[PDB]
RNA sequence: UACGGCCGCAAGGUUAAAACUCAAAUGAAUUGACGGGGGCCCGCACAAGCGGUGGAGCAUGUGGUUUAAUUCGAUGCAACGCGAAGAACCUUACCUGGUCUUGACAUCCACGGAAGUUUUCAGAGAUGAGAAUGUGCCUUCGGGAACCGUGAGACAGGUGC
RNA sequence: CCGCAGAAGAAGCACCGGCUAACUCCGUGCCAGCAGCCGCGGUAAUACGGAGGGUGCAAGCGUUAAUCGGAAUUACUGGGCGUAAAGCGCACGCAGGCGGUUUGUUAAGUCAGAUGUGAAAUCCCCGGGCUCAACCUGGGAACUGCAUCUGAUACUGGCAA
RNA sequence: UUUUUUUUUUUUUUUUUUUU
């Protein structure tokens, strides 16, 4: 449903440092920002001001990977919620089953990170719920399933983001490959560069 | 700025101007096309668009469109009406939707795809 | 780091003896970060010219808004003529849904919580002209303690 | 409505000569071919750091070529075996000798041709000039002058699109014989077609 | 506006109903059409006058004559003596035929050559068939010039507005 | 669910102005065609009509018979009367709406609550149970009035003076 | 607040793309 690729095209038209290919050479080496993204128009695009927050609503959409039906299923009940729209809508996309995962260290991409979940390799608290919209509440546990545990790909996640920045919101054991959420996200270190409000001010046009 | 001569023909070219006469009930209909006219000499050389009339309790008579390809639009079917007055035609107000019965239209032109309704070529 | 923006301009350019004549104007705002915001008109020759001589104008002194702290207590009367006008305050955390035809006007002080769009004209010199004037008729935390005691 | 050159019209009035020869009845005519020909070689040898005033004297019609080039040491290269094909190129066509005498652009922030040699380049990017464009002006006006007005045409955007662009970081009274004014204009492309700039710099009153 | 009547002496008054239809405007405020307003004027505009143009005879391009067949574009302030200040070699429109489509002019390599004076006969001209006399400057005899060829592969143009 | 066996076996529609959205290469002469507000085609038609690329979204895409949207509008609860529409030359009295304003006074409406109704899927919120989104539900709640009464005296109505 | 010196003079097609 998520549409697929070709997935650098997406970050030739969105932006730089996308989680969408996090790992290995192709940052700065091909995704073409400043040498020649557009390149037809590059002489002058002109932007609108529907334009910059609807390209912030791509870069929400295509980083994470979901439909419009979830940008609308989501929406359904945050209209309900008590909080600010960077809690009501964007903190969910950094804790849903297949966005969790890479968060963790169990797979290097967030295209990789969904179709590790699809294919019954994750839990959360001993439910196989690749039903992946499910989102992991803070404290009960999510693991990687035995057989699939120390996998080629969860070793090229770890041994990777080692360098990295592990944030404090959530913690995993990475001898054993299993965590949960320890706190709330918040607004002010969830690391989305993104203006966070546009999104949900952009259905006002 | 002199509305009695403005409001005619200012800027617009889409324009709102139609003229669309009677209701009764609905617009869209079925059609007994009634009797079939081949005839009416105008500047607009109009061969072969036989348009008919339709018998529909109205307060007056009305008449209706040969939508599009498709030579036998026999007199006794019964095929389906819908409004839009292309500026070529004189007294009629609908056009059909005629791909229904034993009509055809459509006879393998590929390009009609959900637009009439049709199956893929040699893909 | 003071802010500028522009908001309107006319076409103005006409027929006379005479082939065409043609003019150029514009209608901007400033900002200071610590509450305070200003505007004002200009006219040139050229266009980036009509908007250097607005906000020349618009940088006088910039009037100090009742902000305590992320939104606003009170709803000034922006009067004019049919506009009519009234702001809505929001609870300090949901952002400034106003009026993009004027929102420069409270978006260049930084301002987080206020709304209303242009309730009785769809015109920005009209929204515009009204809002400035309710602004400097405001009073501080400190006033409105004063005109219910001592 | 008008483009009207300060310069050209007054050649003894602070605004100095592109060039100046003496040719007689019947030996001008081979001088003016020989005058676009030696100005094509040194303004594509010279193109690494433009030239402001290519200065054709020919003081006994042998040919005293003054570069006024914003890098000479890159034209007299690792020492002086460019100079030789320098004064041996012009000479070639002209039948007679090349008295080269090189020089420096003193500032090319200030300068009289080399403000249109900075937007000009920003092209060969194919990449928002509109970034660098009226910064560039900022710049060189930050260093000298006292107004500037900018003319840029041509393809400049993209499939069909063709405009004219115009900027005014200071004042241009745009005649003044007095004045230590200049016009000047440079080219540039895109793979679309042309793109075509013009200056009026008012560096000075007198 | 009528299709029930309350009134009215009839015609009408008063209810402001409706079949069906169809796309925005009144008002400010600003235009200013070339304008025998009022008012300030002004010009062979008109004055007072002068020498005429005109009707018959000539120099001559439209149109207009049908002529074998006809060259655009010219048709008041913004077009007259075309643009042609030489429409029978004539700077070729067009009527014809002869000819071509690198043509006529002009380069980059390849293989080669001395450049020309003079006369006879054909052909409407472009072009065709013959006959005599001629052979330069350096000069590594290499390379070629002054200067003519034939084969290539790139390859030439015009008031079209 | 657990081993084998293959990326295997699963995807397309609107289209492509500008509306939320990505465009040219051409065709036919307001041919033939979209006709919703717009906008398009009057020999160079961006979506008409053929095609080539990619886009919006993915069992979903365009679109439809209509009504309110945005837009504010029959307004006890929400109003314009210089404007659209907009105090209708004119008022004999008959019903009607407003009847002076305070003390001693009352509590029928005003208000506060006691207790009842609205057993069960709400709308509003939390807690779960299937692998679980759904789904299936448990818990808490809030339902102007109506009844039947304990109060409280500033309005609505009165009684006395 | 006397202001008739003639009444009339067919249609078009002018408009150098656009977001600011």
């Amino acid at each position: 449903a998520r549409y697929l690729g070709p997935k650098l095209k997406l970050s030739r038209r969105e932006g730089t440092d996308l989680f969408l290919k996090s790992g290995v050479r192709a940052i700065d080496t091909k995704c073409k920002i400043e040498q020649a993204p557009g390149q037809h128009g590059a002489r002058k695009p002109r932007l609108s001001d529907y334009g910059v927050q609807l390209r912030e609503k791509q870069k929400v959409r295509r980083i994470y990977g979901v439909l419009e039906r979830q940008f609308r299923n989501y929406y359904k009940e945050a209209a309900r919620l008590k909080g600010n729209t960077g809690e009501n809508l964007l903190a969910l996309l950094e804790g849903r089953l297949d966005n969790v995962v890479y968060r963790m260290g169990f797979g290097a991409t967030r295209a990789e990170a969904r179709q590790l979940v699809s294919h019954k390799a994750i839990m959360v608290n001993g439910r196989v719920v690749n039903i992946a919209s499910y989102q992991v509440s803070p404290n009960d546990v999510v693991s990687i399933r035995e057989k699939a545990k120390k996998q080629s790909r969860v070793k090229a996640a770890l041994e990777l983001a080692e360098q990295r920045e592990k944030p404090t919101w959530l913690e995993v054991d990475a001898g054993k490959m299993e965590g949960t959420f320890k706190r709330k996200p918040e607004r002010s270190d969830l690391s989305a560069d993104i203006n966070e409000h546009l999104i949900v001010e952009l259905y006002s046009k | 700025a002199t509305v009695n001569q403005l409001v005619r023909k200012p800027r617009a070219r889409k324009v709102a101007k139609s003229n669309v006469p009677a209701l009764e009930a609905c617009p869209q209909k079925r059609g007994v096309c009634t009797r079939v006219y081949t005839t009416t000499p105008k500047k607009p050389n109009s061969a072969l668009r036989k348009v008919c009339r339709v018998r529909l309790t109205n307060g007056f008579e009305v008449t209706s469109y040969i939508g599009g390809e498709g030579h036998n639009l026999q007199e006794h079917s019964v095929i389906l009406i819908r409004g839009g007055r292309v500026k070529d035609l004189p007294g009629v107000r609908y056009h059909t939707v005629r791909g229904a019965l034993d009509c055809s239209g459509v006879k393998d032109r590929k390009q009609a795809r959900s637009k009439y309704g049709v199956k893929r070529p040699k893909a | 780091e003071l802010q500028e923006k522009l908001i309107a301009v006319n076409r103005v350019s006409k027929t006379v003896k005479g082939g065409r004549i043609f003019s150029f104007t514009a209608l901007t705002v400033v900002g200071d970060g610590n509450g305070r915001v200003g505007f004002g008109y200009g006219k040139a020759r050229e266009v980036p010219a009509a908007i250097q001589k607005a906000m020349e104008k618009a940088r006088r002194n910039m009037i100090n808004v009742a902000l305590n702290n992320g939104t606003l207590q009170h709803p000034v009367k922006g009067v004019h003529t049919g506009s009519r006008v009234f702001m809505q305050p929001a609870s300090e955390g949901t952002g400034i849904i106003a009026g993009g035809a004027m929102r420069a006007v409270l978006e260049v002080a930084g301002v987080h919580n206020v709304l209303a769009k242009a309730y009785g004209s769809t015109n920005p010199i009209n929204v515009v002209r009204a809002t400035i004037d309710g602004l400097e008729n405001m009073n501080s935390p400190e006033m409105v303690a004063a005109k219910r005691g001592k | 409505g008008q483009k009207v050159h300060p310069n050209g019209i007054r050649l003894g009035i602070v605004k100095p000569w592109n060039s100046t020869w003496f040719a007689n009845t019947k030996e001008f005519a081979d001088n003016l071919d020989s005058d676009f020909k030696v100005r094509q070689y040194l303004t594509k040898e010279l193109a690494k750091a433009s030239v402001s005033r290519i200065v054709i004297e020919r003081p006994a019609k042998s040919i005293r070529v003054t570069i006024h080039t914003a890098r000479p040491g890159i034209v007299i290269g690792k020492k002086g075996e460019d100079v030789e094909k320098l004064r041996k190129v012009v000479a070639d066509i002209a039948g007679v000798p090349a008295q080269i005498n090189i020089a420096e652009v003193r500032k090319p922030e200030l300068d009289a041709k080399l403000v249109a040699d900075s937007i000009t380049s920003q092209l060969e990017r194919r990449v928002m000039f509109r970034r660098a464009m009226k910064r560039a002006v900022q710049n060189a006006m930050r260093l000298g002058a006292k107004g500037i007005k900018v003319e840029v045409s041509g393809r400049l955007g993209g499939a069909e699109i063709a405009r004219t662009e115009w900027y005014r970081e200071g004042r241009v009274p745009l005649h003044t014989l007095r004045a230590d004014i200049d016009y000047n204009t440079s080219e540039a492309h895109t793979t679309y077609g042309v793109i075509g700039v013009k200056v009026w710099i008012f560096k000075g009153e007198i």
